[PDB]
């Protein structure tokens, strides 16, 4: 029923991990096919050789920038951006995934992990699913970023999909 | 187009002569209305660039509208090939080269890379960003075919009311402005140029008066 | 529209563009009959809501009677959303996607949640749900075309009873009413009308006579 | 109206009199304009339900539109109690019951039942809601004032551009149906209703041409 | 008035020379309108019987009122004396007595009984009954000033719908009435004598006649 | 508009309805002249952009005018998107996002926000730069009710030359050019539109002679 989607890891070419997601389509439905889709590539865009691009440390790394690698692009399978479905699911801690934005009803497919409890961002970005496998392999990517986000190496999603 | 199989899987196959045939006799039979759009996409549900190219080509007459047609789509492939730069170099043997909008429009390509980009993992689906072109410069067509502006609009006294909201529908579904201009034309415009007589018997009813019953008074 | 496919596993299959030619056929040839709502519901056996709304799209002209169609297919949903609201109750051990007015009406549902809605186990009965809302904006349709009212039909002085019962059933079936009432009609309304000089046959007949007795009286 | 002190906390104070008297005047020397709603949502920011219902009742003369505002205040209550029910069982410790539709108006409540109510934790925004309503009624009394439609509008031949567009637009703002359907009438209805010499200067830059050009054109 | 410190004791205030400004200018300019009661409520708020009895006394002309005012208080008095005995001897320290008619009137007391009384554990509200006292009087005036009744207006033949509306509702608002009674003749007498052109078009409205929809009926 | 409060903490205060006042008498009597913008500039000395909003809200009538400046406000909105990106993405605990081009006009920028970017340490000059682009507005506002051209400004025959270097540098100061273009444009036009005899008067003192010194040539 809920689709679970993967991302094999790299850094700068060399496998790390892999980390596969549960996403919350039953209570975020709209939110959750939007990260299915662009996992799959199935619209013809995606996230495969996608980076993080921005991974600080003890809070979250965000990835997701397809069309301008840097923070200020990326898009979703609706158009551009869409409407904050809901948030009835909060940052809890760990591995929830959670949907970034540039204020309320702007998301594309720029999505954050948290790598600790975030209750701050409640009610202003929406969750839509956690870490199922992997966590450990999105804790060794924190020593790759930094207090402002830079992060020394390039982290790409080398491959990533859907497994169920 | 493509179509699958017993086993799932899809191959291309060749355009049918009847689909082209029925393409071509409602172009030429019913003009360039607002219910060919619906019909076209019905049509070439799956269709190859190639095969859309064909359906465009094969429209003999209304050139004036194949070149209108032709210029938005060469818009949108500029757009997109603005808007998502080609990467160059080697390309991976598992991944295919990504189309430029000169190869989405299927200009500069071939039949089997076309194929090749609608049955990759992931599927690239050309022709449905294609379709959606066509479809786009097909509703700019139906657009300068309007006949007249939506304002002109008023009931003749002979005229019955029938004919009179059949034009202004007609006339408002080829204006496509937008979705709640629409509604908000279909409330004032709509009542505000009836038959003295009818015009007052609507007005009876108040702004709460839906359609049926904005009928049934000027009604018999 | 799914169909069986072998063996035992429905898969999406497109609609035909023979059936969207025949359905734009018989609305230009045969305009708004009664006839239409059985051969309506007969070429979208089964049709995902997509395929439905494609086939309203494709009529040409009528455009107010496509307006009372998508007002009273609004309507039917938001009395739908009314009469099926999420009251809190446990929640169940297994969750069934859910057809919302919208939902139901194609508009804001992907073709992929109502292959699910169709095929999932229970199936949620969307396409007959969308097709029975169809057939009442037809009934509605085909009951403001009727010309002249059922209370009108009289026979011509040296008009034949065949035409005039013919002319005055056709009438009677476009008219909508309970069947009580047409059986009460059929006996009160059918004989008054009748040329005096049958009449004088069908009242020598009888007042529960049948239509084949009568038929054959006055046959000639 | 509540007031922040220097340790931060907020408490009722005592409605100025120069904010009735600047209230009273505004509303009887301008009676009733579009530049009548921004100087009353200045005048009570943070006026409680009881400060708002004196700033109505205080307004002598054109009690029709208090009247309408009356009327308007009423409905938006009874919508609020409808789409919201009490919930039954236990309340929390550190939560206690909530205000009902009439309550929002203040007219069934004391004083420091507000000020509880806008100082709670969390603070509930009654004088916020019961703002938007009276702002609501008199955008409706507005436009009730307006003295013409918007597509009478028929510049004279002698009367200038320059009183043309400013009756355009004030009837515009005080229309308020919408905002893209403004949008489209300042392009088409602003366009269409020119005087022939000035009219054909505008038709001269085409429907790019923005407002400037537009009047520096019929300019001298 | 009492005026509340911020986060301190309710200290005690004199009436600001402004207020007593702004109420012997509205009373000198204004005459005794219907509005002239709420101004007066408004200005004086949380006020001491001395401070109510400062702004009575500042009123200069309109004699026959103010014995007419005082009169009022003397009843009320007089009823709140009888229906509640006084109790007498020593009283206990920390407590304040009873306050006596006349005593809660303020003419058999000083400031310091008035203060006490008005932060005593419970409440006891003086400013609230002398003020409701004032506003009975008050409004007993109003009733005496208005000129004409409200069972003999009557529109003219050229005089329009809005400045009938405007005066039937100022004599209402002047109208000494119940609220049911003010509801029944503001839903009957209003329409029942109108002039006879908007008096039929107001019977074609029908029921739930709504003063925006009559306003808007009578157009032209 | 907030203000230093003891002691050096920045708190939000609400416009003052004096203030208010203030700039409806000065669109009231001044209307629009080249002293508005300086008089607009001192009266809203720090404020947030919603004291700005409210205080072009507030003008009644010149309903064209308000419309020129809205749109010119949109326009620097987009040059300031185009010259200053705005990338996304989750905010710093510590410090405010940097603000888009509509976050500065008002429109979707809670006051909060607003209070945020200009109490913050650096502070974002949001309302200097809502106030450059308002000045803009009502620069070409001004230049654009300038009734005749700085051409066209003559004496009469007999018109004083106080008179007529008064309206020529009013004329001059609506104007808009710049300061270097000026500096030929009255060297070359104030003394050739002068009267004959005043004309060889001030010619007489030389091309370079100062205003004060051409000015007591002609004195009576």
């Amino acid at each position: 029923v809920n689709p679970t989607v993967f991302f094999d890891i790299a850094v700068d070419g060399e496998p790390l991990g892999r980390v596969s997601f549960e996403l919350f389509a039953d209570k975020v439905p709209k939110t959750a096919e939007n990260f299915r889709a662009l996992s799959t590539g199935e619209k013809g865009f995606g996230y495969k050789g996608s980076c993080f691009h921005r991974i600080i440390p003890g809070f979250m790394c965000q990835g997701g920038d397809f069309t301008r690698h840097n923070g200020t692009g990326g898009k979703s399978i609706y158009g551009e951006k869409f409407e904050d479905e809901n948030f009835i699911l909060k940052h809890t801690g760990p591995g929830i995934l959670s949907m970034a934005n540039a204020g309320p009803n702007t998301n594309g497919s720029q999505f954050f992990i948290c790598t600790a409890k975030t209750e701050w961002l409640d009610g202003k970005h929406v969750v839509f699913g956690k870490v199922k496998e992997g966590m450990n392999i999105v804790e060794a990517m924190e020593r790759f970023g930094s207090r402002n986000g830079k992060t020394s190496k390039k982290i790409t999603i080398a491959d990533c999909g859907q497994l169920e | 187009p493509i179509v699958q199989n017993i086993q799932g899987q899809m191959v291309h196959q060749a355009i049918s002569p009847r689909t082209l045939n029925a393409w071509v006799k409602v172009v030429e039979e019913k003009a360039f209305s607002p219910e060919v759009i619906p019909m076209f996409s019905a049509l070439s549900e799956g269709a190859t660039p190639q095969d859309l190219n064909t359906m465009l080509n094969t429209v003999g007459g209304h050139q004036a509208a194949m070149q209108m047609l032709k210029e938005t789509i060469n818009e949108e492939a500029a757009e997109w090939d603005r808007v998502h730069p080609v990467h160059a170099g080697p390309i991976a043997p598992g991944q295919m080269r990504e189309p430029r909008g000169s190869d989405i429009a299927g200009t500069t390509s071939t039949l089997q890379e076309q194929i090749g980009w609608m049955t990759n993992n992931p599927p690239i689906p050309v022709g449905e960003i294609y379709k959606r072109w066509i479809i786009l410069g097909l509703n700019k067509i139906v657009r300068m075919y309007s006949p007249t502006s939506i304002l002109d609009i008023r009931q003749g006294p002979k005229e019955p009311f029938r004919d009179y909201v059949d034009r202004f529908y007609k006339t408002l579904r080829a204006e496509q402005a937008s979705q709640e201009v629409k509604n908000w034309m279909t409330e004032t415009l709509l009542v505000q140029n009836a038959n003295p007589d009818c015009k007052t018997i609507l007005k009876a009813l108040g702004p709460a008066a839906t359609l049926e019953e904005m009928m049934t008074a000027c009604q018999g």
